[PDB]
RNA sequence: UGACCUCAAAUCAGGUAGGACUACCCGCUGAACUUAAGCAUAUCAAUAAGCGGAGGAAAAGAAACCAACAGGGAUUGCCUCA
RNA sequence: CCAUCGACCGAUCCUGAUGUGUUCGGAUGGAUUUGAGUAAGAGCAUAGCUGUUGGGACCCGAAAGAUGGUGAACUAUGCCUG
RNA sequence: UGAUGGUCAGAAAGUGAUGUUGACACAAUGUGAUUUCUGCCCAGUGCUCUGAAUGUCAAAGUGAAGAAAUUCAACCAAGCGC
RNA sequence: AAGACCCUGUUGAGCUUGACUCUAGUUUGACAUUGUGAAAAGACAUGGAGGGUGUAGAAUAAGUGGGAGCUUCGGCGCCGGUGAAAUACCACUACCUCUAUAGUUUUUUUACUUAUUCAAUGAAGCGGAGCUGGAGGUCAAACUCCACGUUCUAGCAUUAAGCCCUCUGGGCGAUCCGGGUUGAAGACAUUGUCAGGUGGGGAGUUUGGCUGGGGCGGCACAUCUGUUAAACGAUAACGCAGGUGU
RNA sequence: UACAAACCAUGAAAGUGUGGCCUAUCGAUCCUUUAGUCCCUCGGAAUUUGAGGCUAGAGGUGCCAGAAAAGUUACCACAGGG
């Protein structure tokens, strides 16, 4: 009836140097309002990664990093 | 309560006399204009009105006319009087868009005669006329040259689509006070003209084409 | 080292209030029996009882009055209005 | 003074002249309507008996209601001290 | 009922009881030693719990019309309803 | 002993309950007590300045009352031709917009403390800053943080020793500054006045009649037909057979 | 029920019709509301709202000449009554 995706502004979502490959990938948010900022309900999000994702080496398909 | 204020109107003519005989100007009288502010009223949602009495001294120092035709007409006003017409283009023109259109806003007012009932809805109608002109009643056993000397004072007030409608007449030969409740002798038809009559009024501005407003309602 | 303002103390100097009476007077507060042939609004009654405050009188009083007249002219009381 | 038929005044309804702030005026003539009326005044005042109403209301009589006060020397319960 | 409290008091108070108290406590009820047990019913009347949407819904407030008094309408707390 | 049972009285009282009418209390709202900031959706008002048609005028009107180079100049020029309405225009008004000043303005959030509210203390050490160490790892130069005299023992701790300047006194010892006693709470509570709800806890009152006692029943309580009714009319009973509120 | 003054219906007309073929089928003061007259008043003088009057209906009292009304007393009271 209202769609709720036209108000979500994506973001890019960057892990540490200890890594590899930093671009992990994109996250969504509700758009950042006058009442809410859309940074302080997104910090404090957890994404669960694959460690062979972080270092291209398939050796780590065994782990996966919460970042 | 009804803002009517002569001696602060007094002032005002004398301010408009300022810069109409000391202050600066090019050196004497003109075109006196003092305006008003007009609220609380609807150019559209309600419906019209419209009010001319000949105002108390001679507003339009310079006249300008245009008698129409010749039939009863010229005829009363040759010799001594001047304008007049030679009919001419009333057979003719009635096609061209001009002339008549030149006349109109070249003259400043027409006249109606007892022949003109034809040629007003008639060679002109929706070609002018009904675009702003407004017919002088004119006819032979009447006041000739005296209610056509009142043509000057003769003013209007009509409604249009403007909450404006500011207009004033009268020039600056008049003495200290001689305008002052003139102009408020004209005031009475703008009152009765709008709904809640006195009420419906947002400023007012005494001026010319030499002033700006001296605070006034 | 002295003013001012505000606030205190004294067995300071000198004063003043309280309490009483009940018939009348100025206020507050305030019932019910009763009448209504029942009864609640109403009436008894703006009364009894309760409280504060006076005097020889008290109170009121020299119009933010009455009027609607051809106008009267502080207050109070009697007769009348009724 | 009695019965009866009328007249007059007010209210109600009907008619509606000359006239006119053209909506006022209301002449004239009527109506099983109506008034505690007019129609050559009868009242005012004092007193008395009888009768009426409000009053304690012929005298005495409740169970009740209200206001303001006095009691825990008996007795109920708590506390203190024996 | 965790004290900005429960239960209770006062006409009010810068007023009180529990309270020198704090859930092994205070306050309110029912039943009535021990033993053995206390079944089914929340539809009714109570008591209690949420209120995100929500019928009803006062004063004030809001909007409109009016010359205004005023009228009409929307919104509408708790409660009821659910 | 003026029946206490029974009945009557338009006599009560004690008690009860969604009987009638109210009420202390309490709850909910509004107004006052009530002040100072920030933000949000937005509305306004006020000061600016700026903005515009479909043709035609090549020329962007969006308004309606008028002449003349005003401003050295003369870019553009001032009614005459092109439009329904005119090319420097002005004297000013009138509308509207879409930019800006930091004006009041409604609703939601969170900051303040001085009103108000709670508490303690013989109003004792509050707030801020600085000395001293312990750390951060110093990467300029000391920014941040922590601590800043008492813990095997049922003792003792009271009216300053010591030092500096000479001034029977002044200072340090016992760091400076602000004189906010110190916390909590806070424009909400509370309190005042109305308004809606709740309110046998309490207040006041009522709770027909007839009647083979009263009660239950019935209505003979307002009524109609035929009869009892005894040949005018009238005539009673909780007499007889029935009816009416349509 | 019978007429008086209107306006109608019906019938050729005479006539008849003022509810039901007759004997039952219903309702005061106060308040409200509607209709009528468009008349009187708001009392210092006016206009327009509002209000109040005069006349006729409706809303109802069935205990029907017309209060607004639940129980209990074996804790009980009083005035009386054969
Ligand atoms: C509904 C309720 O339970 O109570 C109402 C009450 O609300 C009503 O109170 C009215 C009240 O009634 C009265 O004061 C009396 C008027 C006349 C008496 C009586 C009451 O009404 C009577 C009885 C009966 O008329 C009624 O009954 C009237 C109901 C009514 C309703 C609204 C307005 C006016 C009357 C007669 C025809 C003549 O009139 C009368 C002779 O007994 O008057 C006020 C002005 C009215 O606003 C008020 O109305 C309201 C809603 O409150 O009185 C009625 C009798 C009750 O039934
Ligand atoms: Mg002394
Ligand atoms: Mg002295
Ligand atoms: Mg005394
Ligand atoms: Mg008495
Ligand atoms: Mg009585
Ligand atoms: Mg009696
Ligand atoms: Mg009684
Ligand atoms: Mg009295
Ligand atoms: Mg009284
Ligand atoms: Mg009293
Ligand atoms: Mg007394
Ligand atoms: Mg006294
Ligand atoms: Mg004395
Ligand atoms: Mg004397
Ligand atoms: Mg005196
Ligand atoms: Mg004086
Ligand atoms: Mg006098
Ligand atoms: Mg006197
Ligand atoms: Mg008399
Ligand atoms: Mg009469
Ligand atoms: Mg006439
Ligand atoms: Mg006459
Ligand atoms: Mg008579
Ligand atoms: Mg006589
Ligand atoms: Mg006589
Ligand atoms: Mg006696
Ligand atoms: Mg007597
Ligand atoms: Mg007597
Ligand atoms: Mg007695
Ligand atoms: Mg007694
Ligand atoms: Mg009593
Ligand atoms: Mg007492
Ligand atoms: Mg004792
Ligand atoms: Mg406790
Ligand atoms: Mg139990
Ligand atoms: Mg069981
Ligand atoms: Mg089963
Ligand atoms: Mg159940
Ligand atoms: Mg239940
Ligand atoms: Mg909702
Ligand atoms: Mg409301
Ligand atoms: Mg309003
Ligand atoms: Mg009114
Ligand atoms: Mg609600
Ligand atoms: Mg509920
Ligand atoms: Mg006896
Ligand atoms: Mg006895
Ligand atoms: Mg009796
Ligand atoms: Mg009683
Ligand atoms: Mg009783
Ligand atoms: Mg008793
Ligand atoms: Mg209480
Ligand atoms: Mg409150
Ligand atoms: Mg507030
Ligand atoms: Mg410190
Ligand atoms: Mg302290
Ligand atoms: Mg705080
Ligand atoms: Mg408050
Ligand atoms: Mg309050
Ligand atoms: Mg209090
Ligand atoms: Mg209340
Ligand atoms: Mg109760
Ligand atoms: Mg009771
Ligand atoms: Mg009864
Ligand atoms: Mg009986
Ligand atoms: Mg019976
Ligand atoms: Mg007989
Ligand atoms: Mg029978
Ligand atoms: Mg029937
Ligand atoms: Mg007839
Ligand atoms: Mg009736
Ligand atoms: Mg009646
Ligand atoms: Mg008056
Ligand atoms: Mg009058
Ligand atoms: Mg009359
Ligand atoms: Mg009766
Ligand atoms: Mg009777
Ligand atoms: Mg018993
Ligand atoms: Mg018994
Ligand atoms: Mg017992
Ligand atoms: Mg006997």
């Amino acid at each position: 009836v209202v769609d709720p995706f036209t108000r979500k502004d994506w973001f890019d979502i960057k892990a540490p140097t200890t890594f590899e490959n930093r671009n992990v990938g994109k996250t969504l948010i509700n758009r950042s309002t006058g009442l809410k900022n859309a940074a302080d309900g997104l910090k404090g999000r957890v994404f669960e990664v694959c460690l062979a994702d972080l270092q291209g080496s398939e050796d780590h398909s065994y782990r996966k990093i919460k970042l | 309560m009804s803002k009517i204020t002569s001696s602060g109107v007094r002032e005002n003519v004398h301010k408009l006399l300022e810069y109409s005989t000391e202050t600066k100007k090019r050196n004497f009288l003109e075109t006196v204009e003092l305006q008003v502010g007009l609220k609380n009223y609807d150019p559209q949602r309600d419906k019209r009105f419209s009010g001319t009495l000949k105002l108390p001294q001679v507003p339009r120092p310079n006249m300008t006319i245009c008698i129409f035709g010749d039939a009863f007409d010229v005829d009363r006003a040759k010799s001594l009087g001047v304008d007049a017409m030679s009919v001419d283009d009333l057979k003719k023109l009635n096609k061209n868009k001009k002339l008549i259109k030149k006349l109109a806003k070249k003259y400043n007012a027409f006249i109606a005669s007892e022949v003109l009932i034809k040629q007003i809805p008639r060679l002109l109608g929706p070609t002018l006329s009904k675009a702003g002109k407004f017919p002088t009643p004119v006819s032979h056993n009447d006041d000739l040259y005296s209610k056509v000397t009142d043509v000057k004072s003769t003013i209007k007030f009509q409604l249009k689509k403007v909450l404006c409608l500011a207009v004033a007449v009268g020039n600056v030969d008049m003495e200290e006070d001689v305008l002052v409740n003139q102009i408020m002798m004209a005031a009475n038809f703008l009152v009765s003209l709008l709904k809640k009559n006195w009420q419906n009024v947002g400023s007012l501005v005494i001026k010319s084409t030499m002033g700006p407003s001296f605070r006034i309602y």
